RNA sequence: AUUCAUAAUAACUUUUCGAAUCGCAUGGCCUUGUGCUGGCGAUGGUUCAUUCAAAUUUCUGCCCUAUCAACUUUCGAUGGUAGGAUAGUGGCCUACCAUGGUUUCAACGGGUAACGGGGAAUAAGGGUUCGAUUCCGGAGAGGGAGCCUGAGAAACGGCUACCA
RNA sequence: AUCUGGUUGAUCCUGCCAGUAGUCAUAUGCUUGUCUCAAAGAUUAAGCCAUGCAUGUCUAAGUAUAAGCAAUUUAUACAGUGAAACUGCGAAUGGCUCAUUAAAUCAGUUAUCGUUUAUUUGAUAGUUCCUUUACUACAUGGUAUAACUGUGGUAAUUCUAGA
């Protein structure tokens, strides 16, 4: 066409978030933002399809007006605004914090999390270099640019970040045997350790990843995103741990919490 | 195609609505309890023309009204309901045939079912089923559609060629019949068309010796059109010869 | 009815591509163009109406014209030009010297004013020292940055020196 | 521009159409069970071959396979809700076996007359469409509604019915009314 | 020896629109399903807020009878529910009143119409009338 | 993987940007000048990054026809150098050089009552036949061509001309 | 995972014609009570179109002396509301159709160390009158304009001229 499209159609919208395909005909356009199109979530979603608070749009705008919503610390008052990956959302008059992190299904999963735990945030370094007048920064996967880091942190390294100052608190390295979870992908959702990385050269970089059940899987390095340590991570998992199990395993233990 | 366009558009020049035109349309209620006065009136009523109404309320049965809105220039004609054979000829010179039909009185099986039948037979060319009556019955159109639909159930046996019986009570229908009258080509029946035929606003006469003279005849010529040498029959006169 | 126009040097009627800042038209929509029929500017025969403006009154008076004076519909709102239009110093206050007017209605007559534009006040004062402030602040804490970043770096190239100086004295022993 | 309505056919006709034989079988199995088309047999024919078909895909496939395992355990215990197949048949190879009558015997319209509050199956047709037998809390008036084996134990009269309890119907308090009026003169 | 029994279900406390939504479960035997004002006088008891402060919508009574499912929701205070909820619902409540304009064909009409005059208009008035005049 | 990022020298420039803007609160501190300071947020603004894109782009894949066997290059066909143009690579164009490039593994031409795909119908399988049409991509706005505005259009519910 | 009738006096074949079934595929005939649901000028003429509509937009927060509306309770700069018009943004999305188009489009897959990017998000800015603390608005220069007042033109337009 000519310039850039302005809809989204029901069918075309990302597969999770999970609309159903008799509501309309359209679908909650992503804006420009922080994260990619097809793997954020509009607060719109999050906020009627995945807590409720909101039966229709117009509720959701309403809430969304009186400065009630949070994202990093910052209020956001664009319905379509995108929060993806590892974003913090805070919800003052309810007072609750969520973190938008991947369910084992490759969905976006509420997540209540402390006021301690909301302070910070990660970030995957997608690029460190060198700007104007020799002074070197960072540019971590939300599109956050931090001035002055640690010289030992190159690409890949997640960063930990006060979500008051905007500035870097620690960092992690992406040495073999780290906890990850992995964000793009099939097995996104999922979370283990990084047996080794592969190393392509022009092309792809693999990862193989074992998980706490001792079972192993590859995905790019474009998906990885360091956690923390064995068993430490710096952030909360959901319940289910990040650990995939058989649809044979799943259905044993729906079956089995079945007593009335 | 370019051809077909026109050839078409010479065909559909015969009702260029402004100087040159004559759309001939009868007006023919089946049903005794009905009045033909009042179908014009609706039709030319959705025209938003009062003056052309009240015009011809005083004494007239023949009108040439011109329609501005499609400039269209017709021709409203209608017969004595007491003489059967009127009513055939009326409609045998037509280039459209109205029916007026009734929500209240059935259709009578022995007279307005034989014009049906006998107008079909001589020959028709473009017909129409129009009601009035509809509001006669219940408020609620609930009840008013299955008296339309019965009728169009009724109407479509002896004329399949439509499937649906117009209500002029409602605006839509009314404007949209008109419409059809003024824009829509009228088909053409055969032995009329290959004899011409002239329908007469104005007769004088002129004496030329004490026992005869000229019936002077003002018309426009519709079909084949006519010829100085050949005769001309009148109906219930005879044949007589041209001068 | 076609209008004169300035410029064509022609006693006739001649089609333009008429654009933004031009007489005979008025642009409907964004960088529109049109063509248009516009009589030359040399006064002809055709002219139904020639459109005259006097710079030298005569010896006579004329009724409609110079008998009667109409008032000029507004008076200044910037500042700078109320201080023109009754030639202030720098240091007289504006506020008085606007032109108001006497509405009526009922029983009672109200009266309107202009609202001052450019008008130095206390409130332009604080922004500007609010700029003034925001700059300097930034630009010292960013100093401050590039100087805790230096520390930095210099700690860390002087902690690389005594471990080549350990590795150094492991490789000579 | 909307989703499309997803839909599909039901039945299927019979290759032959003219053959004395499945004729007659046709009709002794309408007769048996109170049936108004051909099409609702074809129906249950139609059903019974798409399982057959899921069972054959999962039979040609390795023992302690996942997919024979989880596909074939839930057609299986799906199969045994409606109890259309037998608890101790509980293994594939007899949901191959299956016919068609092992489906048309599990019919609302079948079980009133098995649970004996009907006369005969065509008057628990009529008992059905009628609005007169719930499962449970639900009316149900579908012939066609395919007891679940938990279900089977609730299924009586409305709370709505005239035999159910409530009041009698329109026949009833018309003639009540009638003698009443009649008596009353 | 009717029964009306209203009870509420996935009940949610929301603070970001100072409200409590739920839904409505009904068990009315014998009952031709229940009016939706009686609905609302017998949930403003319950959660002791004013007969105003309460919304009820979208109620479906299930087959063969005897209950219907709705949604309903209760305000903190009856402001907040005529500055939140939608205006049709509130004119469905009388608290509000149903705005008299003109049909979607006039008022677009009329809208068109304008936009073929430059300006105020009554220069055009004043011209008209005086070539009119002429 | 770079003549990358970045820094430095020398100059250059019809000198780009470096807030004359707006709404809310109105407080500190003194030499008492109505002096200097002072919260929150809106819009704007240069560069870099990000997002939304866009444009080009690599590999492999298209129905019928030999009663289409040679086709491409004056007029770009294939390549080199240099330039010009473009947001940018590039025969895209212009000069100047070469004499290449495709082809029975079917080029080129002709046909299509041909938009392409996701898909649809039907078959045990293998297939055969549909896909104008709800999602994606492309193309057009009576037919051609040209252009303003703008980040984005060769736009037609914009403009200009010719033809109908 | 099926076939049956037709060449002969009769027979077995090759072989087609005929029959049979499907089409969530068009048309048409005859017929038509109820629930849910749904496509619908594609095929031929990317043929032609009357009328009506489909694109406009203002917040505590760009510009209000409407000679508008509200008067009223502090406002003699303004200060409530606000047509009009200037500014800003959008009109490049959407919707439609399938005429063109056969390595073209398109599918999958790459690349940009080969580029542009309104917007969003994050960072980002002491240097910008003459001399060296003396001289020139920074408590803040300048000009047009619209709407409007009034004068006009023409059969006519979402035409506009002069002041
Ligand atoms: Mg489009
Ligand atoms: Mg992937
Ligand atoms: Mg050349
Ligand atoms: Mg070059
Ligand atoms: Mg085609
Ligand atoms: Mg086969
Ligand atoms: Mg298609
Ligand atoms: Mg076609
Ligand atoms: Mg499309
Ligand atoms: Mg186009
Ligand atoms: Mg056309
Ligand atoms: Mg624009
Ligand atoms: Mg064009
Ligand atoms: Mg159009
Ligand atoms: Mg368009
Ligand atoms: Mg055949
Ligand atoms: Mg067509
Ligand atoms: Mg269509
Ligand atoms: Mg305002
Ligand atoms: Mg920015
Ligand atoms: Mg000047």
């Amino acid at each position: 066409a000519r310039g850039p499209k302005k809809h989204l159609k029901r069918l075309a919208a990302p597969h999770h978030w999970l609309l159903d395909k008799l509501s309309g005909c359209y679908a909650p356009r992503p804006s420009a933002g922080p994260h990619k199109l097809r793997e954020s979530l509009p607060l719109i979603v999050f906020l009627r399809n995945r807590l409720k608070y909101a039966l229709n749009g117009r509720e959701v705008k309403a809430i969304l007006m009186q400065r009630h919503v949070k994202v990093d610390g910052k209020v956001r008052t664009d319905t379509t605004y995108p929060a993806g990956f590892m974003d913090v959302i805070t919800l003052d008059a309810t007072n609750e914090n969520f973190r938008l992190v991947y369910d084992v299904k490759g969905r976006f999963a509420v997540h209540r999390i402390t006021d301690e735990e909301a302070s910070y945030k990660l970030g995957k370094v997608k690029k460190v270099q060198l700007g104007k007048k020799g002074v070197p920064y960072v540019v971590t996967h939300d599109g956050r640019t931090i001035r002055y880091p640690d010289p030992n942190i190159k690409v890949n390294d997640t960063v930990k970040i006060d979500l008051a100052s905007g500035k870097i608190t620690d960092f992690i390295k992406f040495d073999a045997g780290k906890l990850v979870y992995v964000t793009g992908g099939r097995n996104l959702g999922r979370i283990g350790t990084i047996v080794h990385k592969e190393r392509h050269d022009g092309g792809f970089d693999l990862v193989h990843i074992k998980d706490s059940l001792d079972n192993t899987f590859v995905t790019r390095l474009n998906n990885v995103f360091v956690i923390g340590e064995q068993g430490k991570p710096y952030i909360s998992l959901p319940k289910g741990k990040g650990i995939k199990l058989s649809i044979a395993e799943e259905r044993d233990r729906r079956r089995a919490q079945q007593g009335l | 195609r370019a051809q077909r366009i026109l050839d078409s558009i010479e065909n559909r020049k015969l009702f260029e609505g402004k100087n040159g035109a004559a759309k001939i349309i009868t007006i023919v209620p089946l049903v005794n309890d009905l009045d033909p006065l009042d179908i014009l009136y609706k039709l030319l009523k959705c025209a938003d023309d009062e003056g052309i109404m009240v015009q011809e309320v005083d004494s007239k049965r023949i009108f040439n009204v011109h329609i501005k809105k499609f400039k269209s220039n017709l021709k409203i004609i209608i017969p004595d309901m007491t003489n059967f054979l009127n009513i055939l000829d009326c409609a045998k010179v037509a280039d459209f045939v109205v029916f007026g039909l009734s929500g209240v009185q059935e259709v009578d099986e022995e007279f307005g079912e034989q014009i049906i039948r006998a107008l079909e037979l001589q020959g028709i060319a473009s017909y129409i089923g129009v009601i009035s009556n509809l509001s006669a019955v219940h408020e609620k159109e609930k009840f008013q559609l299955d008296v339309k639909q019965s009728l169009e159930s009724y109407f479509k046996h002896f004329f399949p060629s439509e499937e649906r019986v117009y209500n002029l009570e409602k605006n839509s229908d009314a404007l949209n019949v008109l419409r059809t009258l003024c824009q829509r080509l009228p088909r053409s029946i055969n032995w009329r068309d290959n004899r011409g035929y002239v329908v007469a606003d104005f007769v004088d006469f002129v004496e030329t010796s004490p026992d005869s003279g000229d019936l002077v005849i003002e018309g426009t010529v519709r079909g084949i059109g006519f010829n100085a040498n050949r005769l001309v029959h009148i109906p219930d006169f005879g044949d007589f010869q041209l001068n | 009815g076609f209008p004169m126009k300035q410029g064509v040097l022609l006693p006739t009627r001649i089609k333009l591509l008429l654009t933004k800042n031009v007489s005979c038209y008025r642009p409907r929509r964004d960088g529109e163009r049109k063509r248009k029929s516009v009589r030359g500017a040399i006064v002809g025969p055709d002219l139904a109406v020639l459109a005259l403006v006097i710079v030298k009154k005569g010896e006579q008076e004329l009724e409609g014209l110079t008998d009667t004076t109409v008032p000029k519909r507004l008076g200044p709102k910037r500042a700078n030009n109320i201080r023109k239009f009754f030639g202030l110093s720098k240091e007289d206050d504006v506020r008085d010297f606007v032109i108001r007017r006497e509405v009526t209605k009922g029983e009672k007559t109200y009266t309107k004013a202009p609202k001052i534009q450019r008008l130095v006040t206390p409130q332009r004062l604080q922004r500007k020292r609010h700029q003034r402030a925001l700059k300097v602040r930034n630009a010292q804490a960013q100093r401050e940055a590039a100087a805790e970043y230096a520390q930095l770096l210099a700690k860390r190239l002087s902690e690389r020196k005594a471990e080549k100086a350990e590795i150094r004295k492991r490789r000579a022993s | 521009p909307r989703a499309p309505r997803t839909y599909s056919k039901t039945y299927s006709t019979p290759k032959r159409p003219y053959e004395s034989s499945r004729l007659d079988a046709e009709l002794k199995l309408a007769g048996e069970f109170g049936l108004k088309n051909k099409k609702e047999i074809y129906r249950i024919s139609f059903q019974l071959s798409k399982i057959r078909r899921a069972a054959r895909d999962l039979l040609t496939r390795d023992e302690k396979d996942p997919k024979r395992l989880f596909e074939g355990n839930a057609l299986i215990r799906r199969l045994v809700r409606v109890g259309v197949l037998s608890e101790d048949k509980k293994k594939l190879d007899y949901v191959l076996a299956l016919k068609v009558e092992d489906f048309l015997e599990r019919r609302l319209q079948t079980q009133v007359y098995k649970l004996g509050l009907a006369k005969s199956v065509h008057h628990a047709r009529v008992l059905i469409t009628q609005r007169h037998i719930a499962v449970g809390k639900q009316i149900v008036n579908i012939p066609s509604f395919m007891v679940r084996l938990d279900s089977e134990k609730h299924i009586d009269f409305a709370p709505t019915s005239p035999f159910g309890g409530a009041r009698p119907g329109r026949v009833a308090r018309r003639n009540a009314a009638r003698k009443a009026e009649a008596s009353g003169e | 020896s009717d029964a009306v029994t209203i009870r509420t279900r996935k009940v949610i406390s929301n603070p970001l629109l100072a409200r409590k939504q739920f839904v409505v479960d009904v068990l009315h035997p014998n009952r031709a399903n229940v009016s939706k004002d009686e609905l609302r006088e017998k949930l403003a008891e319950v959660y002791k807020a004013e007969k105003d402060a309460v919304s009820v919508f979208g109620f479906r009574t299930q087959f063969g009878g005897g209950k219907s499912v709705g949604f309903g929701l209760v305000y903190n205070s009856v402001a907040e529910a005529k500055k939140f909820e939608p205006t049709y619902r509130l004119v469905r409540y009388g608290l509000a009143e149903k705005v008299e304009k003109a049909s979607r064909q006039q008022r677009k009409q009329k809208k068109n119409r304008d936009k073929k005059i430059f300006g105020t208009g009554k220069r055009l008035a004043k011209k008209v009338a005086r070539r009119n005049a002429d």
